[PDB]
């Protein structure tokens, strides 16, 4: 009955792979906003513009669709102010961090939640 | 229920017994190119009936 | 992988690896960015791995992924890497700057074996024309221009990837050299307990089931063997020829004409016969790792395992009559299943045929 | 469950195994196309070779 | 040169007269990148300029070569890499390389206290020690030696000893000159190459980096030669 | 009308009787490599005419 | 303890004395394909006991 | 002026008669690999001059 | 000094006479495999000394 155990272990491997991919997509859903469109690689026709800031590229094969990945168009950066922006940053300490280099913006707003938790360093 | 030797093993034994090569066409290849065990139970039942 | 052999378990190392994957920059081109699916690990071209057994490379083929899903993943990963930008860069550099090789190397690399370049009238492929002496000069220039590395080639590669992906053009993945489903049965232990006390439980279990490897019994890559043969006999073959190029051009042609091939590469007999023997006995290793750049892969944990001729008879049962290269390839294929099972402390024997094909019939040997 | 049964019956419906299929295919692939025209006139075609060996 | 390629990926705003050009196609642009770089790698320099590697003048023993710096993980001392000059490199390939290749090659059915046996997989390389440290037998002992700052010891007498050991092989090759002379690599007798390698071994060599120039008379950290000299010194010590 | 039966079975026997090798030049392959059934209806009418 | 000798030196003579083809199937392949040294110490202990 | 007749017809007949094999090495290969018609006009005139 | 003439012509003559094949194991391969001319000058000196 070793063969059946081997087959079950491979099936568990497939389940783990699916869970791992889903977790990766869910985690990337917070750094950039929720995916706005599902663009089919072959069926749909797009002219490389009018594509939203975050798109999920899928491919269709034999009546089924698979998840190729994610596309980010940096021209439509306005969506990113939904999650990170200078407007929400209020505490005087992080303004200088924002001015030094904008790259910290995300972390900055995260820090503010800690500051809005009442705890001060 | 039956216990049978693998068809591939017997084919290997026969190929070694004769001279069987994949480069050159031979009669042993014709013999061993259509060995099917799919209808074995039917022939077994026919043998018992005979 | 090198972490897992020392102080790190599969749980901790795999969590660290997943978090490392989640933060990768992604393909950036122009003002667009592509983040491919993380399921490219199991695809061909990347190290095909199962998460619970990461040491076994190229094991993702046997997983019960849907055939269409696996096919599309293979095309995706194949398209993720292209060689067109480097060729274009080299061609434009040649057209703009001209010849760069000295005349001494031009005259030294000349045909010496006195053999008709036309051959026996056989089909001279692109690689053979590249490596043949009468067309050496241009080839040499390419090497010079393959030396130069700059941002622009990888920005062009990213742009090509983006355009090809979005337009719907997926590169067709190359076929797999070896693939066979092996059916397992129980058997006994062979190995000895692992001196690696800190290592993870799976690796120690594998050491207990199969055993530990040694430098005498460790297998040697075919490219290194061809390089040793070429270096030990200078003047027999042109100096520019490397083991990789000869192995590739041999893998293109059928073996029946291989000798003629080594006559067109101007390889004198002491090197020619040895190269032919190495290709005959060790083509499986080259074909298995043909599509993957293993320059950055030093699988220490995979190397610690004893996968050699000492452990093949006790764990693999192949009865068919096959050539040595195919036999060794299928033996590694069976060893993959053996290692995956042995990671859990169960010793198994692989066979090329199921034990019970029908509810009535039972097979042996 | 039918797919596993079909794959298993494939083993018994023919005397070959994937190992032997690969070994046989390693012999005739690219053999006919590589040779010259004159030799091509006196050797079997690839389809002919596959028909003979299978 | 200038590398040009067609991109359908940028935007209209990014178009500037320097890099990206608006083309006939409404959405397709032409991006050019101006490159000017030196082929500093060993192989490209070998093919393009072999006269530097082949022809050797005495003065090449006095010229300076750029050094490299490699930081290491941890707080260990920074490593300095001092490559040899091209002519000296060719001489070393001709003469000293066989010794290094023989040292690196160890095969089965050989004694442990052999030239190859004396000098990857941690368990196999440390196997004798692993067996000794777990054994009822107490006569066997493990002794471990680490040598540091031996370059000062490498300075002076033992460098000349290495040079004389290299020179000792010139008695087997007929054609030779009393002193160092300018030579052609493919015409010089092996005695001249051995003598030039000995001079490179024993003479101080000059290296520069960050506007600092220093001379070394010890191991010199010359590639393909450190391992042999260090292991010979350690063997003599033992 | 004629019965459309493939010449595969007949040609296999021809290769078996006279050993046909993939890597060897033989006279038998000259006959097999030029077996064309394109002009069969014309030859059929000629046979009737004779 | 015993010496370590690769089987290729002895197998090369066996292949040359007979005729070994990478494509044909012979009896020599059957003998060589199943050459195992894994159980050498046990057989060596058997020989002494006998 | 001379006609254009391919050497493929004659070479195939030579290969068939001698049993030329691609894998093996025979003396018939030492004749076909040197078959070059580059200097035919020179030898053609030397034939006339004799 | 000695002349530098490639032994490809000699090897081809030896190969044709023995009928050496890529896919078999013959004694001619073992002779052909290990034709090393690296140690030639030392043997040349030994010959003169005798």
């Amino acid at each position: 009955d070793v063969q059946e155990q081997f087959e079950g272990y491979l099936r568990e491997e497939v389940d783990l792979l699916n869970k791992f991919e889903d977790s990766h997509f869910k985690q990337l859903e917070i750094f950039y906003t929720k995916s706005q469109t599902d663009h089919v690689i072959n069926k749909d026709k797009l002219q490389f513009n009018a594509l939203p800031f975050h798109t999920t590229l899928y491919k269709e094969i034999n009546g089924k669709r698979v998840r190729l990945g994610t596309l980010l168009n940096w021209t439509k950066a306005e969506r990113l102010d939904t999650i990170r922006h200078e407007s929400m940053i209020k505490d005087e300490r992080l303004r200088r961090l924002i001015d030094f280099d904008y790259g910290w913006i995300d972390y900055a707003v995260v820090l503010q939640r800690y500051l809005d938790e009442g705890n001060t360093i | 229920p039956v216990d049978a030797r693998t068809l591939q093993s017997a084919t290997a034994a026969l190929a070694a017994d004769t001279g069987q090569a994949v480069n050159r066409a031979q009669h042993v290849s014709m013999l061993t190119n259509r060995l099917t065990t799919a209808n074995a139970p039917t022939v077994r039942a026919i043998t018992v009936l005979t | 992988m090198t972490l897992m052999i020392r102080y790190c378990s599969v749980q901790a190392c795999m969590t660290q690896f997943c978090n490392d994957m989640k933060l990768l920059n992604g393909i950036r081109a122009g003002n667009y960015t592509f983040i491919p699916t993380p399921k490219i690990i199991c695809a061909y071209g990347t190290p095909e791995i199962c998460l619970r057994a990461p040491e076994i490379r190229s094991f993702g083929r046997y997983l019960p992924i849907d055939e269409d899903e696996y096919s599309v993943l293979n095309d995706l990963v194949a398209s993720l890497s292209t060689n067109k930008p480097k060729m274009d860069f080299v061609a434009q550099m040649f057209e703009q700057n001209g010849n760069q090789v000295h005349g001494i190397w031009l005259d030294h690399f000349k045909r010496k074996n006195d053999v008709n370049p036309d051959g026996g009238g056989i089909h001279i492929s692109e690689g053979l024309k590249r490596l043949m002496p009468e067309y050496c000069e241009r080839h040499l220039n390419e090497l010079v221009y393959k030396t130069l590395d700059d941002k622009v080639i990888r920005d062009y590669t990213s742009d090509i990837i983006i355009t090809n992906i979005c337009k719907g053009k997926l590169s067709k993945a190359p076929k797999l050299a070896f693939f066979a489903n092996f059916y397992l049965s129980l058997t006994g232990f062979n190995g000895v307990d692992s001196p690696y006390l800190t290592a993870d439980e799976g690796v120690k279990n594998v050491h207990r089931v199969i055993g530990l490897s040694y430098r005498n019994t460790l297998s040697t890559s075919p490219t290194a063997n061809v390089d040793r043969i070429l270096r030990n006999n200078p003047g027999s073959a042109p100096a520019y020829l490397t083991g990789n190029d000869i192995l590739g051009v041999l893998s293109d042609y059928p073996y029946q004409n291989w000798r003629t091939v080594v006559e067109l590469l101007d390889i004198t007999e002491p090197s020619a016969t040895a190269i032919i023997e190495v290709a005959t006995n060790q083509m499986h290793a080259y074909l298995a790792d043909k599509d993957l750049n293993t320059a950055n892969l030093f699988d220490n944990t995979s190397r610690t395992y004893d996968i050699s001729d000492r452990t093949y008879p006790k764990f693999v049962n192949i009865t068919s009559n096959l050539s040595n290269s195919n036999r060794r390839g299928f033996q590694l294929e069976a060893m993959k299943h053996i290692i995956y099972m042995a990671r859990r402390g169960i010793a198994t024997l692989a066979n090329t045929h199921p034990s019970k094909i029908g509810n009535t019939v039972y097979y042996d040997y | 469950e039918k797919q596993k049964l079909d794959k298993l019956k494939l083993f018994e419906t023919s005397p070959f195994d994937p190992l032997t299929i690969k070994n046989n295919q390693d012999v005739v692939d690219k053999l006919y196309a590589t040779q010259s025209s004159s030799i091509q006139e006196v050797v079997p075609t690839k389809t002919f070779a596959t028909e003979l060996q299978f | 040169g200038r590398f040009r390629y067609r991109s359908e990926l940028y935007r209209e705003r990014d178009v500037n007269s320097s890099t990206v050009f608006k083309t006939a196609t409404p959405g397709q642009y032409r991006v050019v990148k101006k490159i000017s770089a030196k082929l500093k790698s060993k192989n490209a320099n070998i093919v393009t300029h072999p006269m530097n590697f082949i022809n050797f003048k005495v003065d090449d023993l006095d010229i300076v070569v750029n050094a490299g710096s490699r930081l290491v993980r941890g707080t260990r001392a920074k490593r300095i890499i001092t490559p040899n000059y091209g002519t000296i490199y060719a001489a070393s390939l001709m003469t000293v390389l066989p010794a290094v290749r023989l040292l690196s090659s160890r095969a089965s059915n050989m004694g442990a206290l052999s030239t190859q046996g004396r000098i990857a997989l941690p368990h196999d390389v440390m196997a004798p020690q692993l067996a000794v440290t777990s054994s009822d037998d107490v006569s066997k002992i493990c002794v471990a030696k680490d040598f540091g700052q031996f370059d000062t010891s490498q300075w002076g007498q033992i460098s000349k000893a290495h040079a004389d050991g290299v020179r000792s092989m010139k008695a087997h090759y007929s054609m030779g000159h009393d002193t160092l002379v300018d030579l052609d690599l493919n015409d010089a007798s092996f005695a001249d190459l051995l003598e030039v390698t000995a001079m490179s071994y024993e003479r101080p060599l000059k290296y520069k980096m960050n506007g600092l120039v220093c001379e070394s008379a010890g191991v010199k950290s010359g590639e393909l030669t450190t391992q042999t000299r260090n292991t010979t010194t350690n063997i003599s010590h033992s």
